[PDB]
């Protein structure tokens, strides 16, 4: 029994290839992608979603975004960037980050990647209780842009957590490998992989000859995702309600949070139709607010975010020493990438070049590290 | 006009009106539990701790209560189910009659 574990930023993911298919496996709560997330108690330690459904009870003993310090020195300018907006805290212990919590009361720290052990112990866990079986040969997956010490560290994770990690494959080799890139046949082939999440923007060109992987590029933007777009949708909102009903709801975290909430989900409903209604009954000083948006209209919210995303490419394209011409496949990873006017921009940058989306983009890697470990094992 | 459809959303409301109750049930508890222990023959210190797992616990019913609301937030109730949409606003407002209560509590007591 062997499994691939995407170590995500926010969400992570395990699939088993068994039976001639990769089987993404869900958590105990039935959610097939797990939060990134561990929270510390007065009487017990939460991992996954029970530790993100209480980031309210307890925000200082909850931890998030450890992969943005895994492998990293203190000084590291990431690290010191992020670190603003966690309210967990974050040490240096010998010029490198441990985490510092309250567990059971009693005062404890811990470096980034004790706290990532614990995230893959849950996902260990969580194929263990599908397969009813011990699990302890896994591929883990890193950004193409980890050094060796975040790598390193990585894989130490995993041990720690009593995984024997086969190997560290790049995050979009992983995706590549999903789509079967790699049973290709006849000349070397230049892959795009597209990768826009919850909170990330990463794009990657790999050479691919004889099954064989090479990265030739790197780029994205650290902090451009989907809640950049979600954002767009609530500042439309909040400015609506100000013109139809001249308050100012923006000061009322409550409010602003239903209006958040239903405008992530209106977006979503957006990758698959036109149009999304919206009604919050008393949202603000005991007023409804009921409302629409069009795909159109959504899309001209986030305009300027979109074609941006293209930046990143053309950065990696040049770095890479490719024309666009040269690419013959993209992969599309991250749930964002569902959004049709993305698709599009991007395939009309690539002259109407098709894309493999086919596989759920949440799930694209952890299938490729499935598929990976099983080769592995 | 009380069409076979309308049902399904009546009894989203009324598991939703349930789960309310559970939640409401834990802030008279909390309550109960704050009125008893502003009893002091504990320590001031201890006292304190003691209001600091009942502020946490005000936090978690909160953060329940603003779950149910996210939840109601998902509905799309036509003109005319009128009974579920007096149902979905009842249902809101005595949320937030209830958030009130638990800022009263919270406001209060581990500041
Ligand atoms: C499944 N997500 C998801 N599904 C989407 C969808 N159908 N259309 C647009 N965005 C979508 N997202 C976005 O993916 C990011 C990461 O999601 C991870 C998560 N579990 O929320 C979030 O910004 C989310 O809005």
């Amino acid at each position: 029994p062997a499994v691939g574990i995407d170590l995500g930023t926010t969400y992570s993911c395990v699939g088993v290839f068994q039976h001639g298919k990769v089987e993404i496996i869900a958590n105990d709560q039935g959610n097939r992608t797990t939060p990134s997330y561990v929270a510390f108690t007065d009487t017990e330690r939460l991992i996954g979603d029970a530790a993100k459904n209480q980031v309210a009870m307890n925000p200082t003993n909850t931890v998030f975004d450890a992969k943005r310090l895994i492998g990293r020195r203190f000084d590291d300018a990431v690290v010191q960037s992020d670190m603003k907006h966690w309210p967990f805290m974050v040490v240096n212990d010998a010029g490198r980050p441990k985490v510092q919590v309250e567990y059971k009361g009693e005062t404890k720290s811990f470096y980034p990647e004790e706290v990532s052990s614990m995230v893959l112990t849950k996902m260990k866990e969580i194929a263990e209780a599908y397969l009813g079986k011990t699990v302890t040969n896994a591929v883990v997956t890193v950004p193409a842009y980890f050094n060796d010490s975040q790598r390193q560290a990585t894989k130490d994770a995993g041990t720690i957590a009593g995984l024997n990690v086969l190997r560290i494959i790049n995050e979009p080799t992983a995706a590549a490998i999903a789509y079967g890139l790699d049973k290709k046949v006849g000349a070397e082939r230049n892959v795009l992989i597209f990768d826009l999440g919850g909170g990330t923007f990463d794009v990657s060109i790999l050479t691919i000859e004889d099954g064989i992987f090479e990265v030739k590029s790197t780029a994205g933007d650290t902090h451009l995702g989907g809640e950049d777009f979600d954002n767009r949708m609530v500042n439309h909102f909040i400015a609506e309600f100000k013109r139809k009903h001249k308050k100012d709801i923006s000061e009322n975290k409550r409010a602003v949070r239903r209006l958040r909430t239903a405008c992530e989900r209106a977006k979503r409903t957006l990758s698959s139709s036109t149009q999304a209604s919206i009604e919050i009954d008393s949202l603000y000083e005991g007023i409804d607010f009921y409302t629409s948006i069009t795909r159109a209209r959504f899309e001209e919210l986030n305009a300027d975010l979109f074609r941006g995303t293209l930046d990143p490419v053309e950065k990696a394209l040049r770095d890479a020493k490719l024309d666009k011409s040269q690419i013959h496949d993209i992969v599309l990873v991250g749930g964002s990438t569902r959004i049709p006017k993305i698709q599009k921009l991007l395939q009309d940058f690539f002259n109407g070049k098709e894309l493999n989306k086919s596989i759920n983009p949440d799930e694209a890697v952890a299938y490729g590290a499935a598929v990976q470990a099983a080769i592995l094992s | 006009g009380n069409s076979p459809q309308e049902e399904v959303e009546l009894k989203k409301l009324k598991h939703l009106e349930k789960s309310v109750e559970k939640i409401a049930d834990q802030l008279e508890e909390l309550n109960k539990e704050l009125t008893g222990i502003q009893q002091g023959f504990l320590p001031k210190d201890l006292q304190a701790e003691a209001l600091c797992k009942l502020d946490r616990r005000v936090k978690a019913t909160i953060e329940q209560f603003m779950k149910i609301l996210e939840e109601i937030d998902t509905l799309i109730l036509p003109e005319n189910f009128k009974d579920s949409r007096l149902k979905r606003k009842g249902l809101v407002k005595k949320v937030q009659a209830f958030l009130a209560e638990c800022d009263t509590v919270e406001q209060n007591i581990c500041q």
